[PDB]
C-alpha cells in the first residue's frame, strides 16, 4: 500500500518492559520520523498530507532537519520524473532556504538513473549552483549531480567547473562539490582532477585540520573510473 | 524579500513551462505504445 | 595430466594446513572461545569485576514493617531475618514474592527485584518461526479467515474495537481430522506473530509429585503476564484434562487439579486480559464442560475433510516441485481419492517422487500417480487412521 507506517508503530512493544514507557522525549528522533515517512515511501507510494509530521516540524526547529525532511521528498517520488515534479512544486516557493534546497534535492534525487528529454533536473538547478547563500548553494549541486551521474554529460559538468573557482568560503561546500563533480564524473576527467588539485593547494594545503576538507575532494578524483 | 520574489516568480514561470513540456512529451510516449497494441 | 593432476596442488595446500594450523595458536578451549575475542577484555576490566562489585548472592522477600524500612529477608533456606538493606533506591520497589541481591554482612539493595521462575518454562518459548505460511495451507480457508480474525486485529490496530466498543474473544479451539488439521497452520500462526508464542504439550505437565503442575502453570501465566500481549498454543488437551468421574478410589486426580486449576486461572478475578490462548486436540467428546465452557472456548474452528476443491488446492500446493509431462489431472487424481486427508496426499505425492526415481526416470506420469494412489489408499487401507476417529471414539 501507499501508506504502510508499521515499523515506527512497530515500536509499541517494548514499551512495558523495564517498567514504565514513553521515556523517549527528545527532539533528534524526530529526524528518524523524517525516514518514517521516507524510507517507506521508496516504490511509488505516495504521501499527501502525510508528511505533515515532517511539515510542521519544517516549521518548528533543526535547518539541518528542515533540510532533512525536504531532501526525503525526493526519495518519495523516485524515477517519477513527470509527476514527481508536480508534488515538489511547492516548497519551491517556501521562505525557508532549509525547505527550498531540500526540494532542489528532491528534484536531483528523482532523476538519479533517469535521462529524461526535458532535463527538469539540470534546468531547475541551474540557477541554484552559484546562489549566495549555503542551503540552495551547497544543496544547488548534489541532486544535479545524482541526476546525471550516469549520463555523463560534460555541459552542465563544465557548468559547475567555477564553484571550484568560486574561491568563496566553502570548506562545507567545495568538499560536497568535488563529490557533486565526481559523481557525473571521476577519474580520466580533464577539467576536474586540475580544479581540485589548485583549490586543495589554495586553501588546504595552508590548512589540513578536520576530515571535511580532504575526504571529499580526494572523492573527486577516480572513483568514477575505478574498474 | 523583493529579490526572493523575483527569484521564485523566474522559478514559477520555469516549473510551469517543465511541467507543460513533461506532460506534452508523456503524451506523444503513450501514442506510440496505444498505436502498437 | 589426468594421472599428473595430483602434483600441482598438493604442494601448496599442505603448505596452506601447515600455516593455517601455525595461525590456529588460540585453540583448544574445554570452555572457552577464541582467547583474541574470549579474552578480548582481558585487560583491567576483569578486576571492576572484583573490586566494585561484590557477590551480592539472592534473596527472598518475606514481610514489611513499618515507618523505617527494616524488611524481612528469606535467603533460600538459610536464615530470616529482618534488616534495612541500604538507601540507593527509594523504598518503593519492595514487593513480596520478589528477590534482591543481598549481601551476607553489609545486605547492599544492589539492583531492583525480578521474579524467580522455572528455567523449563523459559525454554519452553520457542522463538523461531517454521517457514511455513499461510498460501500453503489449502483446504480449510473458512477455518483459515476464522482464525485470522483472532490471532490479527487483537495484535494489529484495536481502534476498530475501541470504537466498537467490543471486546474481543479470547478462548478459541480449532479441530480438524485426526492427524491433518491444526498443528501445521498453528506453524503457520507462530510464523506469522510477532510477540511471544509460548508452546504448551500437555503430556509435559504430569510430574512425578502432586500438583507442580499448577505451579509450572501459575509460572507461566506470571511470565506471560510480563508481556502486554503473548500468544499461548495448546496440544492434546484431551490428556491434560478429560472430566471430574472419581469413584472409589481415586482414579486420574493428579491431572485433574491441574486441569482445574488452569480453569480457575483463564475464568474470574481479574483474568490475563490481553492474553491470547488456543488449544487443539485429537478428540472433542472427551472435554470437560467447565473448559467448554465459552470465555474459554469461545470460538470453534472446526476442519473437515476436503470435498474435492481443497483436494485440488492441496495437490496444487505440494506438487509445484516435481516433473512432470506439462500436462496433468490432478483433479481425477481427487476424484479417486475421495475420503482421504492431506498427509496422505502429500505421501501419494511422494510415493509416485520416489517410483519415477525408481529406475532411471526424472519425470513421473499420470500412470505413476495412480501406482501412487493405489498402494497408498487402497492398499494400506487396512488401517488408514480415519473410522474410528472420524466418529473421535
Ligand atoms: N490445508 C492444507 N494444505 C496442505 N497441507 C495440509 C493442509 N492441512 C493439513 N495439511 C497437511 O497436514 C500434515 C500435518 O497435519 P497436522 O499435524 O498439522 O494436523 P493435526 O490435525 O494437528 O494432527 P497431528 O498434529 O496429530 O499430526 C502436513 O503434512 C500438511 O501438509
Amino acid at each position: 500500500p501507499k501508506v504502510p507506517d508499521d515499523i515506527y508503530k512497530t515500536h509499541l512493544e517494548n514499551n512495558r518492559f523495564g517498567g514504565s514507557g514513553s521515556q523517549v522525549d527528545s527532539a533528534r528522533m524526530n529526524l528518524a520520523s523524517s525516514f518514517v515517512n521516507g524510507f517507506v515511501n521508496a516504490a511509488f507510494g505516495q504521501d499527501k498530507l502525510l508528511t505533515d509530521d515532517g511539515n510542521k516540524w519544517l516549521y518548528k526547529n533543526k535547518d539541518h532537519g528542515m533540510l532533512s525532511a525536504a531532501a526525503s521528498l525526493g526519495m518519495i517520488l523516485l524515477w517519477d520524473v513527470d509527476g514527481g515534479l508536480t508534488q515538489i512544486d511547492k516548497y519551491l516557493y517556501s521562505s525557508e532556504d532549509y525547505i527550498k534546497s531540500g526540494a532542489l534535492l528532491a528534484c536531483g534525487i528523482v532523476n538519479s538513473g533517469v535521462r529524461n528529454e526535458c532535463d527538469p533536473a539540470l534546468a531547475l538547478l541551474s540557477d541554484y549552483v552559484l546562489h549566495n547563500s549555503n542551503t540552495m548553494r551547497l544543496g544547488s549541486i548534489f541532486g544535479l549531480g545524482l541526476a546525471y551521474a550516469g549520463s555523463n554529460r560534460e555541459d552542465v559538468l563544465t557548468l559547475l567547473l567555477p564553484v571550484m573557482g568560486d574561491s568563496k568560503s566553502s570548506m562545507e561546500v567545495a568538499g560536497v562539490t568535488a563529490l557533486a563533480c565526481g559523481m557525473i564524473a571521476v577519474g580520466s576527467c580533464n577539467g576536474d582532477v586540475t580544479s581540485t588539485i589548485l583549490q586543495t593547494i589554495m586553501e588546504k594545503s595552508e590548512t589540513e585540520l578536520k576530515d571535511t576538507y580532504a575526504r571529499w575532494l580526494p572523492l573527486g578524483l577516480g572513483l568514477n573510473h575505478l574498474g | 524579500d523583493r529579490l526572493r520574489q523575483t527569484e521564485n516568480r523566474a522559478t514559477r514561470c520555469k516549473v510551469e513551462r517543465l511541467q507543460l513540456l513533461l506532460q506534452q512529451k508523456r503524451l506523444r510516449r503513450k501514442a506510440r505504445r496505444d498505436a502498437r497494441g | 595430466y589426468s594421472r599428473q593432476i595430483k602434483q600441482v596442488e598438493d604442494d601448496i595446500q599442505q603448505l596452506l594446513k601447515k600455516i593455517n594450523e601455525l595461525t590456529g595458536i588460540k585453540e583448544s578451549d574445554t570452555g572457552l572461545a577464541p582467547p583474541a575475542l574470549w579474552d578480548l577484555a582481558a585487560d583491567k576490566q576483569t578486576l571492576q569485576s572484583e573490586q566494585p562489585l561484590q557477590v551480592a548472592r539472592c534473596t527472598k522477600i518475606i514481610n514489611a514493617d513499618s515507618e523505617d524500612p527494616k524488611y524481612i529477608i528469606n535467603v533460600k533456606q538459610f536464615a530470616k531475618f529482618v534488616v534495612d538493606l541500604s538507601d540507593q533506591v527509594a523504598p518503593t520497589d519492595i514487593e513480596e514474592g520478589m528477590r534482591v541481591g543481598v549481601d551476607r554482612n553489609k545486605y547492599q539493595i544492589h539492583i531492583p527485584l525480578p521474579p524467580k521462575i522455572d528455567p523449563t518454562v523459559t525454554m519452553m518459548q520457542v522463538e523461531e518461526k517454521p517457514d511455513v505460511t499461510y498460501s500453503d495451507v489449502g483446504g480449510c480457508k473458512e477455518q483459515i479467515e476464522k482464525l485470522r480474525e483472532v490471532v490479527e486485529t487483537p495484535l494489529l490496530h484495536p481502534e476498530r474495537f475501541v470504537n466498537l466498543g467490543i471486546e474481543p474473544p479470547k478462548g478459541v479451539l480449532l479441530f480438524g481430522p485426526p492427524g491433518t488439521g491444526k498443528t501445521l497452520c498453528a506453524r503457520a500462526v507462530a510464523n506469522r506473530t510477532d510477540a511471544c508464542f509460548i508452546r504448551v504439550i500437555g503430556s509435559e505437565l504430569v510430574q512425578k509429585y502432586v500438583g507442580e503442575g499448577a505451579r509450572m502453570v501459575r509460572e507461566l501465566f506470571e511470565m506471560a503476564r510480563t508481556k502486554k500481549a503473548c500468544l499461548i498454543f495448546f496440544d492434546e488437551i484431551d490428556a491434560i484434562g478429560g472430566a471430574r468421574f472419581d469413584d472409589g478410589a481415586g482414579g486420574d486426580n493428579e491431572v485433574q487439579r491441574t486441569m482445574l486449576e488452569l480453569i480457575n486461572q483463564l475464568d474470574g478475578f481479574d483474568p490475563r486480559g490481553n492474553i491470547k490462548v488456543l488449544m487443539a486436540t485429537n478428540r472433542p467428546d472427551t472435554l470437560d464442560p467447565a473448559l467448554m465452557r465459552p470465555g474459554r472456548l469461545d470460538r470453534k474452528i472446526e476442519f473437515s475433510l476436503p470435498d474435492l476443491e481443497g483436494r485440488t488446492h492441496i495437490f496444487k500446493i505440494h506438487a509445484r516441485s516435481m516433473s512432470v509431462e506439462r500436462d496433468i489431472r490432478f483433479e481425477l487424481l481427487a476424484r479417486l481419492c475421495p475420503n482421504s486427508t492431506g498427509a496422505e496426499i502429500r505421501s501419494v505425492c511422494t510415493e509416485a517422487g520416489m517410483f519415477a526415481i525408481r529406475a532411471r526416470r526424472k519425470i513421473a506420469t499420470e500412470k505413476d500417480f495412480l501406482e501412487a494412489v493405489n498402494k497408498v489408499i487402497k492398499s494400506y487401507a487396512k488401517f488408514s487412521a480415519t473410522p474410528r476417529y472420524m466418529t473421535y471414539n
